[PDB]
């Protein structure tokens, strides 16, 4: 139909957004790791629990059900898997 | 038929154990009470004929499980009160701690993909070590309920040998109930998981755990979906342990045991597992030499002044027959020392051919005294020691064998941080520990989920 | 020959569509031969299936059914049977984890030798292929002649196939841990393995949790696979009838050519043979319904086929097309539920989504297959009723019959390895993919 | 097929006695058909059997083998197969109680369709019946012609029988408490029930003891029956050869027409086909030895049929006649034990004790059948070696083929229900009696 032209144009927008998300996830990851290297070079902990929980609950308030999962990906990329 | 003749005629203290004992009894013994030698001896004679707290065959079974931990096939979860008291040795409290440990263990089993051996600080943990003998006022320090009382009076603080008898009574009441609970439904896997879902549902930090928790629930429904019966899932074994500290009590509970073959061993049957404290671990002293001559599995606390040479020397003294899981090395280094000190300890010990259990104690190296004069520990520092412990093991290729934590199933305000965000001013609300600050129920469950992820990596 | 003879007399006197035109005297002598042979299944097995199917209909279990569209004598080989059995079992492990309930595993095997047709039409070799129990695949007059003796051949092939299914499932092929290792190899090797990665790891952590918890068991080493086929051929199905007495002393009539038997879209006339035959046998039975079905026709089928209100007895198999399942099915479900019958609601996402491609090969798009099962779960969640099962046509061979999936099969790919004697089947990969996607549907 | 190929050409390049003379090109077409069909058993099963047979030879288990002397297509029916299966299982429970060890249960079934004949022809120039895999029982020129197509019929019948055997044993026919109720109604109904009362009461107390101890087990609901037959017909046996690759990666060659195959007394030439074929295959093997065997001849068989010294691999089947078993067997046993092979020692108390009665019928006296097994046990007890098992021909039907037993069958009784297509079989009663007596032998 005509809907294929609209869908293909909506998909190119999703592509541009997925690139944005990804570039920004990458940048965020770089900065989270620096904070960890700075805190650990001063004799602090790798993780800060109240800061993680806050970001996690913040994401849920924003997007619902998937918020904790989304946040969890950023926390894991940023401070590493636990263990 | 030379074996036919022989078979008819043949039909129709021991050895150097007494050597090693007198040697051990001769040695200096840190952290002991000052009480009448005659009174103390009379109490030891009473305690020498009473029923032990555990039987030897239980200890031989633990030894096989600890071998599995050491060989990379299982995980050790140890914990409970810093110090039991006779006032707190009550059904509801013992039950609160048993549940808490059992709850932590289901989560850890799921994350470890291995059995978890459940060892409680219980049924004997009545002796604590102290830096000085007297308080600021020349009042004798509280030394745990097996020595004296908490009350700050001279009567209460007097060192009383008869408290060894009260301690044995309370310990056996306690072990009795631990056995009854774990065999009558408290250790039911499905009941335990119902309590964990309530924890997640009601936690202010539940969103941190919900996904791991949904995963575990789907693992449990799967078990049942595959037609797996009730069988092993309705009960579990909890093992008791305490610091082997008070010489008179631990000697009075020595028992001989003869096994399947006819082999004769000396056991300290006040507990399944015993450990040697940081302040009592001189290689020439009573405690280390006592553990070296009893058959019980043994733990030893090592702080951040430990050198690898010293680690090897303990391993040689305590695991001389190269038995996996005979010895657990309990690293309590501080969250900022763990990454620095432990690698070289592990390397020398691994290279020397001992297969010890490597256990993290993230509590005793992370204690500080807050503005308001409360001894406390921060959740994040506790977590970060454990996390550092795991990082070391992943770097070396060795097995993170277990944890040793101080917690209670009560809603106390003793350690800072966690989901409830406990701060300096919250500490005096409900601080009930007779000694060190324990993780509360909520903090214990949070830690089990976090250590689950450490295992999963 | 009990006082139920009156029911039987009524059944065989009914018109039956889709039969062969062969010599009835010769057919009668082949029936008498097959009246004395060992059955394919024994009645206690059928009774056990019936308690399992009550579990499915009551919401406590899930029915996985599938296999070749048409079995053939040429393809009835150890490698081919093993591949389909493996695939079915592999799919079942993933569905079990997703459903959080046991999966009843039912194979289109050991009897699926008859197929319906428009009306035996052709130019030169006039008689169309009706399946290997009637005639042969070759387009000649000699091969296409309707031959009653193929009922003996069918039975011999059915026996051998069922023998082997039984041997595989008891000797290690259906071991839960071995099956999961094969699933691990699927994920590791799929171009879409990253789609399934997370759930696959979860299943494995689940299995490792069982072992860590002290559970060894005999349940994990082995598994039950039930056989099924379309009861289409009158002479074969009636010849495999047997009376069986229970532990309680009840005499019952079974068609022991199979555990489960179903009635096609093209043979489900209320006044005709197949529905009436299904009414008097005690095997659980299923019925295919397409997009034209009305809620009143569904209730009438349920009244006739489940006259004693035995949950699990009837399975209603919606084959409606992805584009009509959402609008047609809700009313059907609502009506049957209200009439008091507890059927198994099963989706057959294959037969409503077939078309012919520009190169003349019959195909099915993976997306339309998935979308029908997806839509079926949507209808069920809306009404709060139990998505009971699926019925899919697949094989554990690397065939090129259905479009889509991870390997991105397109029309040009189809002629490379098209091996069905009838409808296009999901290949091994598409089958395991769909298993994962239905697991997600089950988890929601 | 590299080390193997050398050995296979050597095997098929040797004389085979007791073969049919038929068109070889036909036989070869029939072999090509049978080389593609699903096997009667799969290799993992045979591997499991071999572990179990290793337990027998090492003195931790007992082998019970038996069934028809000769299966026929006519008699290959659900009732007849269930009857033999039931009887085999009932015997096995009694023998399990006496042995205090598991009993491995091995049916003569799903392929015992060939028999050795002394004269090819008879005195009036008619070919003898060689078994339903070669020709018919009907004594005419047409029915006695050697028909290689019967190999396909034998395969189809064996598939069906083995399919049924698996169905029965997984669906409740092998339940321990159900089998014990059948034993109980045997004892309560036998004219010699009082001979077995005490032992039956002991078993029941044992059963009820397990239940009282809280043993809830699926172990007790089902059981494994392995098939066996005499590997006689070259063409059928070689067409059922299959390569199976192991869990650790090894290629072995199996004859998958049965779990166990044996070599008859009239086909065991060291230089001939049957012994060399048996050496080649990795199925467990049996070999019939009669009264003329020497200890040296027995050791030569053990070297050749068990070259890798695998306990349980070889079963030596003593069929010597009751009057010779005590003289001949002791020396055979000592020689083979001293040569370092651990074989299963099995008694066949049937084929050494047959004779023709005054009325013309072939028969066996129960007392002589018993005395041979009794003697076999005496020899084992003296030497300190393990009585491994028994091999008996029986049916679960009320036949009049063997004399003696509780019902005191005599010459006059033989014509009543003589039904065997070859040797005289113990009827149900005699088989169940023999199980009890052999249980006492096991108990001593
Ligand atoms: O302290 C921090 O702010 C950083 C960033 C971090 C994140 O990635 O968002 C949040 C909390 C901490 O555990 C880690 C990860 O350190
Ligand atoms: N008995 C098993 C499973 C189990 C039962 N209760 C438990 C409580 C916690 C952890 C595991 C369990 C085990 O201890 O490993
Ligand atoms: N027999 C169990 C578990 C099992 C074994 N093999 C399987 C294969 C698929 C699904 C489940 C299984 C069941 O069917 O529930
Ligand atoms: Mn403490
Ligand atoms: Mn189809
Ligand atoms: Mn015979």
């Amino acid at each position: 139909p005509l809907s294929d032209a609209e869908i293909q144009k909506y998909r190119e927008e999703i592509n541009r957004l997925d690139r944005e998300i990804l570039d920004a996830v990458k940048r965020r990851t770089k900065i989270s790791q620096t904070i960890g290297k700075t805190r650990m070079s001063s004799g602090g902990t790798r993780l800060v629990h109240t800061r993680e929980v806050a970001i996690i609950n913040q994401f849920r308030e924003e997007i619902g059900e998937e918020g904790p999962a989304l946040a969890g990906i950023l926390l894991r990329m940023g401070r590493g898997k636990l263990g | 038929h030379h074996s036919s003749g022989m078979s008819w005629t043949v039909d129709i203290l021991p050895e150097g154990m007494q050597q090693q004992f007198e040697d051990t009894i001769s040695r200096d013994a840190k952290q002991q009470p000052t009480w009448d030698r005659a009174q103390a001896e009379n109490v030891r004679k009473i305690l020498e004929s009473v029923p032990p707290i555990v039987v030897a065959p239980e200890v031989l079974e633990l030894k096989q499980k600890l071998a599995d931990v050491a060989n990379g096939k299982a995980f050790l979860l140890q914990g409970g009160d810093c110090a039991e008291t006779f006032e707190s040795n009550t059904e509801p409290h013992i039950r609160a701690n048993v549940k808490t440990l059992l709850q932590m263990a289901v989560v850890l089993t799921y994350g470890a993909s291995t059995p978890v051996i459940k060892m409680a600080r219980i049924a004997g943990q009545y002796a604590k070590p102290r830096s000085s003998d007297l308080d600021g006022n020349g009042l004798p320090n509280y030394r745990g309920d097996i020595v004296n009382g908490v009350e700050a009076t001279p009567e209460a603080r007097r060192h009383d040998p008869a408290r060894m008898i009260r301690a044995y009574a309370n310990a056996s009441a306690a072990m009795n109930l631990v056995r009854a609970l774990t065999s009558s439904g408290t250790a039911d896997l499905y009941r335990l998981s119902e309590w964990n879902r309530e924890f997640v549902a009601n936690s202010p930090a539940g969103a941190r755990y919900e996904a791991l928790a949904r995963e575990i629930d789907s693992g449990l429904r799967f078990m049942e979906a595959c037609g797996v019966s009730d069988e092993s899932l309705r009960a579990a074994d909890i093992y008791c342990s305490h610091e082997a500290l008070l010489v008179d009590y631990e000697r009075s509970m020595l028992r001989l045991a003869t096994d399947e073959e006819g082999n004769e061993e000396l056991y300290d049957l006040s507990a399944h597992q015993l450990w040697i404290g940081e302040r009592t671990r001189g290689m020439d002293d009573f405690h280390v030499n006592f553990a070296s001559m009893i058959s019980n599995p043994i733990g030893i606390k090592i702080g951040p002044g430990i050198t690898p040479e010293e680690a090897v020397a303990y391993a040689d003294k305590l695991d001389p027959n190269f038995e996996p899981g005979r010895l657990t090395i309990v690293a309590r280094m501080g969250h900022d020392k763990v990454r620095s000190v432990l690698p070289g300890v592990i390397q020398a010990v691994e290279a020397s051919g001992h297969k010890v259990i490597w256990q993290s104690d993230p509590m005793h190296g992370n204690t500080f005294t807050a503005s308001n004069g409360y001894k406390t520990r921060h959740f994040d520092k506790v977590i970060d020691e454990v996390q550092g412990f795991f990082e070391v093991h992943r770097a070396l290729g060795t097995h993170p064998g277990g944890i040793h934590i101080e917690f209670t199933g009560e809603d106390v305000t003793e350690c800072l941080g966690g989901a409830e965000d406990i701060t300096d001013v919250d500490l005096p609300g409900r601080y009930e520990s007779a000694c060190d600050p324990r993780l509360n129920t909520q903090q214990s469950l949070e830690l089990a989920f976090l250590v689950a992820e450490m295992l999963r990596n």
